[PDB]
């Protein structure tokens, strides 16, 4: 360990100290310094909590912040939780169907933007490969089932973020 | 070590539950959703702990190949090697080389 | 009661006993480390080594006294009188900080060469009529 | 949630114990003991500081300069105060130069300062405009003033009153506005064309306190926007502030890049104003007091404040929680409202007066 | 095979975290429920992968008894066997029989 | 002083706390079982409990050292002393033992003797009445 070099090299240097990796001061170093060890890993955590993309600890306090709980934040995956607040933070973009194939795409869904069929407002969200599986990472509880099944997160999202005077009609394809 | 080292974790090991099942079962995505549960995860790391108790190594968690070192150490333990070339009768006494003789059929 | 260092093989350690570790409440602690922890060599000090690293301590700068001795100077030495004066100097020198307070009230020290290639200091010193009776040891060698 | 001091205690006792093997660093009066108590107390310390690095992460919680640097960062610009200015109306008795730069303090300390030197030539009153020094809320006053001399004039009578008082006087945005507008900015994202992008459209024009948009109010092709002014008594929009809301949103420029935006060059805006349809309650009180009728009043008041929207309806427990939020009174049982009250979109509920 | 084949796993192992408590803790669903973390399915999985390398056996995913012929290969190469017959450690050379013999208290 | 009004003097108090203990077959733990700690010190079980099937159980254990010093802290590893069947010589103590007050100082029997001597007599008084029902262990409210 780095930490236990570091408690030697600070102790005195002489002829009475033994600093050989099998000596009771190493081994006493060893239950000293692990303490800061542990210490000094929860500060540099703190750099991965940064942002609520990786965040673990802040999770609540980023969602709170953002207003996040809504229907885009799945059920309970972990995963999908701090995706939901790293787009929600830096969502900002304009009207038209390329931003909003790219928004939706960015979520993990496909979608593309066809022109109407009935009238000019109308555009068709044709919506492909679907599937509302999400499987359990390792970040999540040890209770989550291994599969998630989850729908209409994209439903809800796309007419909520869609523009005031355009309404929307979603075709599911396969 | 070996054991999870998460701020969440029981000091004291809840109490695995009574058998369900008198037939293997086994994990499925699809045709029912499977969840791991607190019981298998214990029994999987109380068997390792248990390997290495009985080796005698304690857990220690920057090294990795210490199930390799715990079944050397059961077999140095209680079988006989090639490059010790039976010192372990030795080791144990007089009464011991003096049966192994015996087994070996060499009499006075 | 701080812990006692206890030498083996040439090397002084801590040590255990029964539960914790073995305990010293006497000057046998306060000599054997004011006696062999090397201390700044001054600038105009010739070094054993051919190196130029002087020894010491990063808390000789926070603890008001340089903490050890200079009897690293000596590690390789042929046999003259010259040597020899200059440990007796050097341990007298290490040691006086006890004569300075009361713990001690007299120091004497002889520098000797016993059989060939040995360096025999002899320091005796005398406690006062209050002092706790010191601890007791030999060094010892295993394996 | 940083580790307790015990806790640490503990951990470091444990990892003395698993380091020495057969030792038993809890006993009592022991060096292992100590040292274990010394470690825990610095890790204690380094565990402050690293929860003192988090919190603030986020704007909400952090400190005051950080947060201060997060708006920065994020955008929000304060609005600096103000000062106020007005009239004297100073009595002098003789020909003289009032020079540039004198001061008139109010009882209350305040000083205000002439700009420009004034030459007078007669012994009568001679109205001057001076303005504040505090540059603050305190700068502006009531009608008619008294401001004393601080040092005095060749011939002039100390004392100085306002007929007409000084106006003009505002403060610098606090912490807590800027973190709001902040959260809201990050809540609510901009698009340009969002419901969301209406609402705060409608919102940001001065004086305006809420607002409401409907999509596809009227087709496919328009949208809606009402407003509602809360400052004001009458708490409902008029044509100028209608028609001044329109032109807000048809273009505005933007502070931060200097260019000018609004809506799209396809849409229908038509901004209106919401009608009134108030609901009279008929609540029972034990003790009939003007302190119960004073809170009652004013918890309905806020109670619709904070759950009514243009279009929705609003069942009768609202009523009966807002009613039931006072303290002294004993039976609150109300008897109007026993149906609940919808309305249409143009249409905004309102609490009307109640028949006690 | 044996690891992460299911296009979710990083080619290079990330670090792993210092030691935090010293007492062995378990899992548990009810006061906080625990997650497994990255840690854990790393050392266990390292475990296996390293007994299965010090056996000298590949891993392969068709075959599900590897461990039991790693056992069974590290028997083979450390220990003494009872169908061979002390060939093992008398093919080595005549030192070794010498020593043995030595050991068993056989000499001129 | 103390002895002649009638105040005596509060002896020192041992310290209990839970014991997290594991059978094998349901076993029956006699009514004087005993646990040590490292440092010496005994701990002892005044009470019989029957165990229904094989899992963690908690009993309360006090100690048998009158002293502060019988007070141990989180997480302290206990064994037995004597082996009882189809028991592990285990013991976990996830929450520390609580108690351990030693002899009252001068100043708190100066203060106890005092509160004796000024206290006021308490004739039968409907606010007495709901102290004296009150007082009672279990009691929680109470009308008169």
């Amino acid at each position: 360990t780095p930490w236990q070099t570091a408690f030697l090299q600070l102790l005195p240097s002489g002829l009475a100290w033994n600093k050989s990796p099998d000596s009771k001061l190493s081994a006493l170093a060893q239950a000293i310094s692990d303490v800061i060890a542990t210490a000094a890993d929860d500060a540099r955590q703190m750099l991965r909590e940064r942002f609520p993309s990786t965040s673990r600890w802040y999770l609540g306090e980023w969602e709170s912040f953002l207003g996040l709980p809504d229907c885009t934040s799945e059920n309970g995956t972990l995963s999908e939780r701090q995706r939901a607040a790293a787009n929600k933070m830096r969502m900002t973009g304009n009207l038209s169907r390329r931003f909003y194939e790219w928004l939706a795409a960015q979520y993990g869904f496909t979608v593309r933007l066809t022109d109407s069929t009935e009238g000019q407002w109308v555009t068709q969200v044709n919506i492909y490969g679907i599937k509302n599986y999400r499987n359990a990472t390792v970040l999540d509880n040890v209770l989550t089932p291994l599969r998630v099944y989850e729908s209409g997160a994209l439903e809800c999202l796309l007419e909520k973020y869609k523009p005031a005077h355009q309404i929307y009609k979603f075709v599911y394809h396969d | 070590m070996f054991y999870i080292d998460n701020d969440s974790g029981v000091t004291v090991m809840p109490p695995v539950s009574a058998q369900r099942s008198a037939i293997v079962r086994w994990f499925s995505e699809g045709n029912v959703i499977t969840w791991p549960g607190m019981d298998w995860f214990n029994i999987v790391q109380a068997e390792l702990l248990n390997t290495l108790e009985e080796a005698g190594i304690q857990p220690d968690k920057t090294k990795l190949n210490q199930l390799a070192l715990s079944i050397k150490a059961i077999m140095s333990n209680n079988a006989l090697l090639i490059k010790n070339n039976l010192s372990e009768i030795k080791t144990a006494g007089a009464s011991a080389q003096r049966t192994a003789r015996e087994n070996l059929d060499i009499y006075d | 009661t701080d812990l006692a260092i206890i030498w083996t093989n040439g090397r002084g350690d801590i040590a255990q006993d029964g539960i914790d570790m073995l305990t010293d409440d006497s000057l046998t602690t306060d000599v054997t480390i004011s006696l062999f922890t090397d201390r700044r060599a001054l600038d105009s000090d010739t070094l054993p080594d051919g190196s130029d690293d002087r020894r010491g301590w990063w808390g000789d700068s926070y603890r008001d006294r340089p903490i050890g001795s200079r009897l690293w100077l000596l590690s390789r030495e042929k046999a003259t009188p010259d040597t020899l004066e200059r440990a007796r100097g050097y341990a007298e020198e290490a040691l006086e900080w006890l004569k300075t307070a009361g713990r001690v009230s007299a120091i004497n020290v002889r520098a000797e060469q016993l059989h060939q290639g040995w360096l025999y200091l002899y320091i005796a010193l005398t406690l006062p009529d209050g002092s706790v009776i010191p601890y007791e040891f030999k060094a010892a060698f295993n394996g | 949630s940083p580790p307790t001091l015990s806790s640490l205690i503990a951990r470091t006792e444990q990892n003395i114990e698993q380091r020495l093997p057969g030792s038993w660093p809890q006993a009592r009066e022991k060096t292992l003991s100590a040292i274990a108590y010394a470690q825990a107390g610095l890790a204690a310390g380094c565990h402050e500081h690293i929860s003192w690095v988090g919190r603030q992460i986020i704007p909400s919680t952090a400190d005051e300069d950080e947060l201060l640097e997060h708006c920065r960062f994020w955008g929000v610009r304060r609005k600096q105060a103000t000062a106020a200015s007005g009239p004297l109306t100073v009595t002098t008795s003789a020909a003289t130069t009032i020079p540039a730069g004198t001061r008139w303090q109010r009882a209350d300390g305040v000083v205000y300062s002439l700009a420009d030197t004034i030459v007078i030539d007669r012994a009568g009153t001679t109205e001057i405009t001076v303005t504040a020094l505090a540059a603050g809320e305190a700068g502006n006053t009531g009608e008619n003033t008294l401001l004393t001399l601080i040092t005095p004039v060749a011939c002039v009578v100390s004392d100085a009153i306002t007929v007409k008082g000084f106006s003009g006087g505002a403060d610098i945005e606090s912490a807590a506005e800027l973190l709001s507008r902040l959260e809201y900015r990050v809540q609510y994202p901009p698009f340009g064309g969002n419901q969301f992008d209406y609402v705060r459209w409608a919102r940001e024009v001065s004086g305006v306190t809420r607002a409401w948009c409907f999509p596809t109010w009227k087709g496919g092709g328009t949208v809606g926007v009402t407003f509602v002014m809360d400052n004001r008594s009458n708490i409902f929009p008029q044509p100028a502030d209608v028609e001044r809301v329109a032109d807000y949103i048809a273009g505005h420029t933007d502070p931060i890049t200097g260019l000018i935006v609004g809506q799209p060059d396809g849409v229908n805006v038509t901004v209106f104003a919401p009608k009134a349809k108030p609901v009279n309650p008929r609540i029972y009180i034990s003790p009939k007091t003007a302190e119960l009728k004073q809170a009652i009043t004013n918890a309905i008041n806020t109670m619709f404040f904070n759950e009514v929207m243009p279009g929705g309806a609003l069942a009768p427990s609202r009523i009966i929680r807002a009613v039931a939020g006072v303290t002294g009174l004993d039976d609150f049982e109300v008897r109007f409202p026993t149906e609940i009250q919808r309305s249409e979109n143009t249409e905004l509920l309102t609490a009307g007066t109640i028949e006690w």
